[PDB]
Order: C-alpha cells, then sequence, then structure tokens
C-alpha cells in the first residue's frame, strides 16, 4: 500500500492561545486527518461520516473553534476514550474500511504512515517497535487498510519496557 | 477555552 502523507501547520500559538479564547475559527478546513490542540498539549482528529473523532484524554468535554462560534460535542463517549464534533464545512469525511483486512498502516502526526498488524477488535501490533515520545501527540490519527479506509484511530500505545511495541485504538464501528 | 484545528494531515495513495 503506496499510502504517504505530508503534515502542514496553519496556525502558530499566539494565533491558537487567540482561537482558543475565543472559540472562533477564521481559517478555512481541508483535509480528512486535522492537526488538534489546546493551547498546552497537541494531538490528532479524523473525521468519518460527518463527524471529527478525536481522544477523550485529549479534547476532555471541551467545544471546538469553529466558523461561526464554537462547536459543541455532539458526541462523548468516556467509556471509549472517544469524542466527536460535527465536522466543520471543508473538512472532508473518510470512507470506513471494507476489505476486513488485517495489514494496517498508522497514520502520525510526524506524517509517518507505520505498519501495523492487527491482532483483535482494538489491537495492532507495530511492525517495528517505536520509542514513546516518537508516538506521543499522535492519539486520534487513523489507522488505514491497504486500500486507504479508516479503520480507526489511536487511542493508546501498548509498550515493553519503555518502547512501544502494539498500539491500542477505538474501532470505526465504535463510531 | 476551545480545542483548536493548528494543521492538517494530508494523505496520498
Ligand atoms: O495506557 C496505556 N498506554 C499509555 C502509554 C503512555 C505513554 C505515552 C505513549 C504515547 C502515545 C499514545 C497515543 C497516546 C498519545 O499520544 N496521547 S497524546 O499525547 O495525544 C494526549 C492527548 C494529549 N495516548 C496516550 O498517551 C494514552 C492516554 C492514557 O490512557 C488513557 O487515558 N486511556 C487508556 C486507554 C483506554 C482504553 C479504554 C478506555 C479508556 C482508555 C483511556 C495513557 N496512554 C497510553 O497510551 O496502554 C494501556 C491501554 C491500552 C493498552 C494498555
Ligand atoms: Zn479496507
Amino acid at each position: 500500500a503506496p499510502i504517504t502523507a505530508y503534515s502542514q501547520q496553519t496556525r502558530g500559538l499566539l494565533g491558537c492561545i487567540i482561537t482558543s479564547l475565543t472559540g472562533r475559527d477564521k481559517n478555512q478546513v481541508d483535509g480528512e486527518v486535522q492537526v488538534l490542540s489546546t493551547a498546552t498539549q497537541s494531538f490528532l482528529a479524523t473525521c468519518v461520516n460527518g463527524v471529527c473523532w478525536t481522544v477523550y484524554h485529549g479534547a476532555g468535554s471541551k467545544t471546538l473553534a469553529g466558523p461561526k462560534g464554537p462547536i459543541t460535542q455532539m458526541y462523548t463517549n468516556v467509556d471509549q476514550d472517544l469524542v466527536g464534533w460535527p465536522a466543520p464545512p471543508g473538512a472532508r469525511s473518510m470512507t470506513p474500511c471494507t476489505c476486513g483486512s488485517s495489514d494496517l498502516y498508522l497514520v502520525t502526526r510526524h506524517a509517518d504512515v507505520i505498519p501495523v498488524r492487527r491482532r483483535g477488535d482494538s489491537r495492532g501490533s507495530l511492525l517495528s517497535p517505536r520509542p514513546v515520545s516518537y508516538l506521543k501527540g499522535s492519539s486520534g490519527g487513523p489507522l488505514l487498510c491497504p486500500s486507504g479506509h479508516v479503520v480507526g484511530i489511536f487511542r493508546a500505545a501498548v509498550c515493553t519496557r519503555g518502547v512501544a511495541k502494539a498500539v491500542d485504538f477505538i474501532p470505526v464501528e465504535s463510531m | 477555552g476551545s480545542v483548536v484545528i493548528v494543521g492538517r494531515i494530508i494523505l496520498s495513495g
């Protein structure tokens, strides 16, 4: 699967503190994966079927800054560590996976696409182990099948003595 | 405060 990724920053920190306080986003949203930030931590979101989905341990119950004001969380499932907002116009939704393939590809905030082997509903193993510091801030990022459809979003790193060896994720069916 | 879209990840292939 020749899946690649490229990260584009659309905002600085000053513009982030300001847009955070107001709740009003002037910018035009594009893409399927969004890079999110509260002023103090940064993580990912994936738009699937109308909703911008991310992790609770990242977003909390916070509103998302939108074109015409703060967008309230329509969906919150603390049991699953999942939140969603209705996607702002411009944010294209990804197509949920069909092939039921077990060969997955995790997209990180650093625009890398990591091969992952599915082990259960919520579990896949990293074919190559990764440093913990390398994966931090990538929760909410999608796991894609070889054709390129969403099977879930990254939730937690499964570690073996300080090094990530597997990923735990929220399946698409859960959303 | 709100959560803010500060960037995006463009996918390909
Ligand atoms: O607890 C962990 N592992 C920790 C390891 C922490 C070290 C940092 C690893 C790095 C990468 C990892 C994706 C990530 C992250 O980047 N978060 S972030 O920086 O974007 C943050 C938003 C700003 N999530 C994490 O850091 C999670 C958060 C915390 O776990 C949760 O809050 N979970 C644990 C998973 C889970 C599963 C079911 C229901 C609720 C929950 C809630 C520990 N974590 C973890 O991932 O693994 C358990 C749970 C699943 C299998 C065993
Ligand atoms: Zn598929």
